[PDB]
């Protein structure tokens, strides 16, 4: 947990920036920032309004957004950082106050109905999200997918995942169940498409394995986790991030995405050697959650993704990879791959990890590492 | 709806015989769970002695019934089954399944699995002669 102030109030991590005042002072909702949709527009969270406000070009520079991504979590990573017209509807916005100095941004920051330099500030801490430009699917080209990994125990691979920082990978808490928590236990194998080509020697120790605390084994509710390497990664064409979601994304009911995966091409099949992909769509969780398909297991924690007629699916040995999507011409991982009964059956589509639901969590790993 | 597990099979045999014990379930079909086979007899620990995947495709066994038992599973009959031949005394308990939202990773079922699931009521199953 969390301390609010002197009085020795604590409270959840999880209820630290959630838009609700949890202690008497605030300060769970005082020093809150944000990327809000895909042009990454950096916001700042006002208590007293209780709302999202973009900040300012004014004034603003780089040594601020290097500032704000060690806030964020991605500690010595900046990518870039430029004045945008503001789409995100906002109708506020925060300004510097240069005549205070020497403060951190949320003392210096004040509402202001307009901007000086109009334009409003967009922050991207790290490069992601480019590529190269599992059942019933194709094999993957070198540089498609350069953020997938495969994971191994025991010279086997058990699942994938997807690199989000040098040090960081995403994927599902089902892996690394106990007797799999021993980070030791695991080799990630990244920038190499044949299984045949991961051996001893070749791939990156792991650090850290980390579950989401909510994790539910019964239901497979909160299936997510993060692994850290003991070495950053050195990223090239064949091997670099996926962006995580932002608030915002603004998808389609339908979205077009694409899986990547070793997984069986087919239901009790074995690894496939080399690694495929293939284009599913979204499906709206209340259709899962017919009677006809998933009846009701579908959890908010939880997306739905492929074909009520089947065909294409993720399969065994695809669970942790990545469900991915292109917007803004940038790719962002939208869901890890969980669970679903059978390959490619009708009415059966994959279950996916719903991650835009845990970015705040992932965030809080990686700034307290 | 929740899952009801409800297995059957049990009762008596002679040292040497044979059971076949077998699982199905309302509420929610079997189709979408990794099912473990465990037993307790009263005064021992809860045992886990078998597991199965979704697909079928990754089987597990205690060191204590490879060989002797076989698990199984048909998802069209909504049923999973545990093959139990050459029985023991030792083997006396009642046979629980429990059940989890199978996921898809690519490793076999841990047989101490029981201990977050779904469980049914149980089928006693008693090796002795006579
Ligand atoms: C800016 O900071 C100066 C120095 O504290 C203060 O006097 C002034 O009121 C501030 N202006 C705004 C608009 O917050
Ligand atoms: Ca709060």
């Amino acid at each position: 947990g969390i301390e609010c102030d002197s009085s020795g109030t604590c409270i959840n991590p999880s209820n630290w920036c959630d838009g609700v005042s949890h202690c008497p002072g605030g300060e769970d909702e005082n020093r809150c920032v944000r990327l809000y949709g895909p042009n990454f527009i950096l916001q700042v969270y006002s208590s007293q309004r209780k709302s999202w406000h973009p900040v300012c070009q004014d004034d603003w520079n780089e040594n601020y957004g290097r500032a704000a991504c060690r806030d964020m979590g991605y500690k010595n990573n900046f990518y870039s950082s430029q004045g945008i017209v503001d789409d995100s509807g906002s109708t506020s916005f925060m300004k510097l106050n240069t005549s205070a100095g020497n403060v951190d941004i949320y003392k210096k920051l004040y509402h202001s109905d307009a901007c000086s330099s109009k334009a409003v500030v967009s922050l991207r801490c790290i490069a992601c999200g480019v590529n190269l430009n599992i059942v019933g699917g194709e094999s993957a080209l070198p540089g498609a997918w350069p953020w997938q990994v495969s994971l191994h125990v025991q010279n086997v691979h058990v699942c994938g995942g997807s690199i989000i920082t040098p040090e960081w990978i995403v994927t599902a808490a089902h892996c690394v169940e106990k007797p799999l928590n021993n980070p030791w236990h695991w080799t990630a194998f990244a920038g190499i498409l044949r299984q045949s080509f991961m051996f001893y020697g070749a791939g990156y120790q792991v650090e850290k394995v980390i579950s989401h605390p909510n994790y539910d084994s019964k239901t497979k509710n909160n299936d997510i986790a993060l692994m850290k390497l003991q070495k950053p990664l050195t990223f090239n064409d064949l091997v670099k991030p996926v962006c995580l979601p932002n608030p915002g994304m603004m998808l389609q009911p339908e979205q077009l995405c694409w899986i990547s995966g070793w997984g069986a091409t087919e239901e009790k099949g074995k690894t496939s050697e080399v690694l495929n992909a293939a284009k599913v769509l979204l499906i709206e969780t209340q259709r899962c959650n017919s009677r006809y398909v998933y009846d009701n297991l579908i959890t908010p924690a939880m997306i739905c993704a492929g074909f009520l007629q089947g065909n294409v699916d993720s399969c065994q040995g695809d669970a942790g990879g990545p469900l991915v999507t292109s917007k803004n011409n940038i790719w962002w991982l939208i869901g890890d791959t969980s669970w679903g009964s059978g390959c490619a059956k009708a009415y059966r589509p994959g279950v996916y990890g719903n991650v835009m639901v845990f970015t705040d969590w992932i965030y809080r790993q990686m700034r307290a590492d | 709806g929740q899952v009801q597990l409800v297995e059957s099979g049990g009762g008596l045999v002679q040292p040497g015989g044979s059971l076949r014990l077998s699982c199905t379930s309302s509420g929610s079909p079997l189709e979408h769970y990794d099912i473990i086979w465990f037993r307790q007899a009263p005064g021992r620990e809860r045992e886990g002695v078998s597991s199965i995947t979704t697909s079928g495709g990754h089987t597990n066994y205690a060191d204590s019934v490879k060989d002797r038992f076989t698990i199984s599973r048909d998802n069209a009959k909504n049923v999973v089954y545990l093959q139990m031949n050459s029985l023991k005394p030792e083997d006396t308990a009642v046979y629980y399944c429990a059940g989890r939202v199978g996921g898809r990773r690519n490793w076999i079922v841990p047989l101490d699995g029981y201990d977050n699931a779904y469980w049914g009521q149980g089928t006693q199953v008693t090796v002795s002669s006579g």
